[PDB]
């Protein structure tokens, strides 16, 4: 009934859209480094056999 | 690393050729020069005696 308590909900929304938002960074730093190690570990290896 | 390590036990195993023949052939070079002059003054040592 009140607009001071639909401005309460409405930062609710914002928060839940940066959740997803920090959800979706910290899934591509995942296998960013996943990828990254991948690469690195190849090359040690053929550091070796050069 | 596990597949770093069994390329890197055959490295070593190749090292261990590699110094055994730089080794082997400053030890052997210096004693047949020693050797070789060694029998030179000796052949040489027999006829001034004579």
């Amino acid at each position: 009934v009140d607009q001071r308590t639909r401005d309460a909900l409405q930062r609710s929304v914002q928060l839940a859209i940066e959740i997803t938002t920090n959800s979706q960074e910290a899934a591509a730093k995942h296998e960013a480094q996943r990828l990254e190690q991948e690469a690195r570990g190849r090359l040690e290896r053929q550091k070796i056999l050069d | 690393q596990s597949e770093a390590e069994k390329a890197r036990k055959e490295l070593l195993e190749l090292e261990a050729l590699s110094m055994a023949v730089e080794s082997t052939g400053t030890a052997k070079a210096e004693a047949e020069s020693r050797a070789e002059a060694a029998r030179i003054e000796g052949e040489g040592s027999v006829l001034q005696a004579k």
